[PDB]
């Protein structure tokens, strides 16, 4: 925009950083994409949507980085409402802020869709499965992205590292979004 | 809605990032 109350709710931030900060691997950041509806101006239309509706960053040219900061003022400013590198990990983070999925398209609207879990593990596995989001955060410096669907959307986790699916980092999911 | 939950996290963002000063 300008350009581009419940326990489940009131709880959403918490139960983000605490699957990152309890977690067997080191996670740079989790993001929650929610379900929302679009209606249609023409139609009668149901339209599901993911979006954004939280996330946690945790963390691990001179040209770029000067873009990157005035963008950091300028959301400031508007936001409220001294200067360090805005690095890669975290810009990659801020824009996601701005993205959605149709439902079954890109790795979150995929994952929703078919109740998936979605394993990309390795600079290889993010090129080479042609997914734009995907691309685009091994671009930025991850090497593992992760979506894993729950009843109310996607539960979207990314590293610097690589990692392998864990079967203890699914429970966790669960537990925590579920229900 | 949406631009509220970005307003949000966008504002939780910046003060962990004014917040390394402080």
């Amino acid at each position: 925009s300008a350009a581009a109350p419940q326990f489940n709710e009131d709880t959403l931030q918490q139960r983000l950083q605490a699957l990152i900060e309890s977690a067997g691997e080191n996670w740079t950041y989790a993001i929650f994409w929610q379900i929302s509806h679009d209606f249609d101006s023409s139609t009668g239309d149901n339209t599901v949507i993911l979006g954004w509706g939280d996330g946690y960053y945790k963390g691990e040219n001179t040209a770029e980085q000067e873009h990157r900061k005035r963008v950091i003022r300028e959301l400031n400013s508007l936001i409220s409402g001294n200067d360090e590198e805005v690095t890669d990990t975290e810009w990659f983070f801020l824009v996601s802020m701005t993205q959605s999925f149709v439902n079954g398209v890109g790795l979150p609207g995929e994952s929703f869709l078919n109740s998936r879990v979605i394993w990309l593990s390795g600079s290889g596995a993010l090129t080479g499965s042609g997914c734009e989001r995907a691309g685009q955060g091994q671009i930025y410096g991850l090497k593992t992205m992760v979506c894993i669907a729950t009843q109310n959307g996607v539960v979207e986790l990314g590293s610097s590292e690589v990692i392998s699916q864990s079967s203890d980092l699914m429970h966790k999911v669960n537990n925590l979004f579920n229900f | 809605s949406v631009p509220q939950a970005r307003k949000a996290s966008l504002a939780r963002f910046l003060e962990k990032r004014k917040e390394r000063l402080m």
